[PDB]
């Protein structure tokens, strides 16, 4: 019924991967800071 | 009357469970049911836990690879059920995709699977990385873009994981979200989260009659913390057990409670006696940014943590904003929420910095934030609960009238009471300011969640890209919505084709303005309009063509963008000189021309309700951001919340990557580089400061 992908590719600009990006470190960053927190602790 | 040519042919099954769950499975009428058979191999994956009933019930349709709808509550351990079919998928070398609504939950849901599988990628409007992981999390509005564009990255897809379907339509992504599944192949399986819904047959039912396969469903109401409900009647000096743990409604108190009767002091007072009886963490629900700031405020007399814990807060604290210039960590909100934090105390809306409602959500996950005063949108985060939820008003406003809250809204957000573990109960507490019947009050703490209605609908993006794709137009996508099989099955016996009507009236509009010609093949301009999702792409198009953006630099450009991506109904307009006003003219007229057509085609549509939704109130906002201003100076400009002007400039820059993809279709490098030009000028700073999940 659905037509296959390469059909929807043709005559429409493909689909890009934008805002390309790596990890930060930050959320690991702030884990470490909560080693004894209210929660880690129970 | 458009009658269907072929109806739905779905039958649906019941499967006998030991107790805790119920199992159904729609299926085929012409086939025979077969029962699913014992896992043949090792566990994709395996679990430090007892699994419950109804997870092991999900996992065993992933394990004879059938399509299932898991409907239970937040709490009850769906995520499970999405974290087999994921290891499941990579043990076979497959791809899998797990979509959320809303940007935002991606990010915690990319954190939370790549600390379990680390082969996953996260694709939103706001960032890529690790494109080619086995898993990828997206919204799913990119999972529409790679669809209508056949993107490769879909060849190698074997499972789909859809979550919280039950807020797709609250969340905007309604059609979107039906678009993506019509659009899939047949050979893809599902995973289907939501919460309690009455209609999860219905739902499975659609998936089956579109995909020709089997679709279960495990419905559960298991609760693994009991709740008890309570009313704080105005006035009053104690809470009124209303609804105990085993969910029986007690009408003596409830009426011992409006005797009470026949709120910033009330707020205060319920806080501090939820905090003298250990009743914290809470979460203060407010549905009002600014009934939390005022409430939050009021809680300064008192200091919920200790010395430790202060020193944790300052040190997330500072280690979050790090990232930022030392020109925004000094923005007002940023000062403004440390002391607070500090003494335990939270604020989560979208008028916050999205870094410092990451930091608040990060906060309060561990425990930090003992009294969190919150918009209803908390209650979507994902692995956030508390000891007790707080209503501080029965009442909301839908942009219509005072109603009392539903009883799937009450039950979305009192089933974040409750911390698995560490709760033997979870505690609801409903303020109450006015009279109200035991009826109604037994529906809202008592009734059933909402059924899951078809939030579908067409957009000429959608009729457009379906004319563009050969062997399918814009008809298949009508008949297969779940809007049209809700109503198959609401009127049984009817086959009345809805929405034909309105398709003629819309392929008129694109014949007349030369989008498609007379016998519906499109034209270049309408391939241009392919390109436009998230803003009007028959305006926008309009507007490329007449020229209106030529004469524009890249702000004045970018400036006059905002006002199709801008949407709060309740700002002061500002006062624009004529480089803004100018151009804000010029779209107006368009805009005109553009409802004249569409009236003429017999659609229903009021001029100036639609000039009306392209609001200029941060046209002078976006404007200087892009001639390089800082936030602090561009939030002294407007009573606009600075979350909100965040929010804008993301749609905007989300906005302007389409226009240059539009200009693009076309090889109209000028434009091209100028939409770019305007993404580079706002493209910075706590604006779009990276999330602290990644
Ligand atoms: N069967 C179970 N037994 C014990 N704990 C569980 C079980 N299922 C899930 N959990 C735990 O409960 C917490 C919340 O579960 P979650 O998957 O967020 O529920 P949902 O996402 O369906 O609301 C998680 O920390 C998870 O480890
Ligand atoms: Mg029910
Ligand atoms: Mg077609």
């Amino acid at each position: 019924p659905i037509p296959d992908m390469s059909k929807f590719a043709t005559g429409i600009t493909p689909f890009e991967f934008e805002n390309m990006a790596e990890s930060t470190g930050m959320y690991l960053r702030i884990r470490s800071l909560l080693k004894n927190s209210p929660r880690n602790q129970q | 009357l458009s009658l269907a040519d072929l109806m739905p042919r779905v039958k649906v099954q019941s499967v006998e469970t030991v107790e805790g769950c119920t199992h159904e499975v729609a299926l085929p009428a012409e086939e025979d049911y077969l029962p699913l058979k014992p896992r043949v191999g090792k566990a994709a994956k395996e679990y430090p836990f007892i699994l419950d009933a109804f997870q092991r019930e999900a996992i065993q349709c992933v394990d004879n690879n059938q399509s299932v709808l898991v409907s239970a509550h937040t709490s009850a351990g769906k995520t499970v059920c999405a974290e087999y079919a994921i290891a499941l998928a990579l043990r076979e070398k497959q791809r899998v995709i797990f979509t959320s609504p809303i940007k935002a939950l991606s990010n915690q849901k990319y954190r939370e699977m790549y600390e379990e599988f680390q082969d996953v990628g996260l694709m939103t409007g706001d960032v890529t990385i690790n494109p080619t992981a086995s898993c990828l999390v997206m919204t799913t509005e990119i999972l529409r873009s790679m669809l209508y564009r056949g993107s490769e990255v879909m060849r190698e897809v074997a499972w789909v994981i859809f979550d919280e379907i039950h807020y797709m339509r609250d969340s905007e992504r309604g059609v979107v979200w039906e678009e993506t599944i019509i659009l899939l192949p047949d050979n893809v399986h599902y995973v289907f989260l939501s919460a309690t819904i009455p209609n999860a047959r219905q739902f499975a039912e659609w998936i089956c009659h579109l995909h020709k396969q089997p679709c279960h469903v495990i419905y559960t109401d298991y609760r693994p913390t009991p709740l008890q409900h309570y009313i704080f009647p105005a006035g009053g000096d104690g809470l009124h057990l209303v609804v105990d743990e085993n969910g029986d409604f007690r009408e003596d108190n409830f009426n011992t409670a409006m005797q009470v009767l026949r709120g910033p002091s009330n707020v205060f007072k319920i806080v501090k006696m939820i905090m003298e009886r250990n009743f914290q963490p809470v979460i203060i629900f407010s549905f009002s940014k600014k009934d939390c700031e005022a409430y939050a405020l009021q809680m300064t007399k008192l200091d919920f943590n200790t010395d430790e814990e202060k020193k944790m807060v300052e040190e997330v604290f500072s280690n979050a904003i790090d990232c930022l210039s030392d020109e925004d960590k000094k923005l007002p909100q940023v000062e403004h929420v440390l002391p607070l934090l500090k003494r335990g105390i939270g604020i989560h809306h979208g008028g916050l910095l999205p870094i410092l409602k990451e930091t608040i959500e990060i906060l309060f996950s561990e425990g930090l934030i003992k009294a969190l005063f919150a918009t209803e949108t908390f209650a979507m985060g994902i692995n956030m609960p508390a000891r007790t939820v707080l209503f501080t008003n029965a009442r909301k406003f839908d942009g219509k009238d005072f109603r009392w809250i539903s009883s799937g809204e009450y039950i979305q957000m009192s089933g974040r009471a409750g911390r698995r573990g560490m709760d033997d109960r979870g505690i609801v507490i409903l303020m109450v300011d006015e009279k109200m019947s035991p009826t109604i009050g037994k529906q809202l703490l008592k009734g059933s969640a909402d059924p899951l209605n078809s939030a579908f609908h067409l957009t000429y993006n959608m009729v457009l890209n379906l004319l563009r794709v050969e062997e399918i137009n814009p008809e298949y996508m009508l008949e297969k919505s779940f809007y049209q099989f809700q109503h198959y099955r609401a009127i049984p016996g009817s086959r009345t084709v809805l929405q034909m009507d309105e398709l003629k009236c819309r392929k008129r509009v694109l014949r007349r303005l030369g989008f498609a010609t007379s016998s519906d093949v499109i034209e270049m301009k309408g391939r241009v309009a392919c390109e436009i999702s998230s803003a009007d792409e028959l305006l926008l198009t309009e507007m490329m063509f007449n020229g209106l953006f030529n004469d524009l630099s890249a702000e004045q450009a970018t400036a006059l963008l905002s006002c199709f991506v801008f949407q709060e109904n309740s700002s002061e307009m500002p006062k624009l000189t004529e480089q803004l006003a100018g151009p804000l003219r010029q779209m107006q007229e368009c805009a005109k021309r553009i409802a004249k057509v569409s009236a003429e085609a017999k659609l229903e549509i009021d001029e100036e309700t639609y000039l009306s939704s392209f609001k200029p109130h941060l046209m002078d906002v976006v404007y200087t951001w892009a001639t390089g201003a800082t936030f602090a100076h561009i939030c002294k400009m407007t009573d606009v919340f600075e979350g909100s002007i965040i929010r804008c400039m993301r749609r905007l820059e989300e906005l302007l990557r389409q226009m240059c993809q539009a200009a693009k279709a076309i090889g109209n490098t000028e434009l091209e580089n100028k939409f770019a030009e305007g993404i580079t000028k706002i493209k910075r700073d706590i604006v779009f400061a990276a999330s602290l999940y990644l």
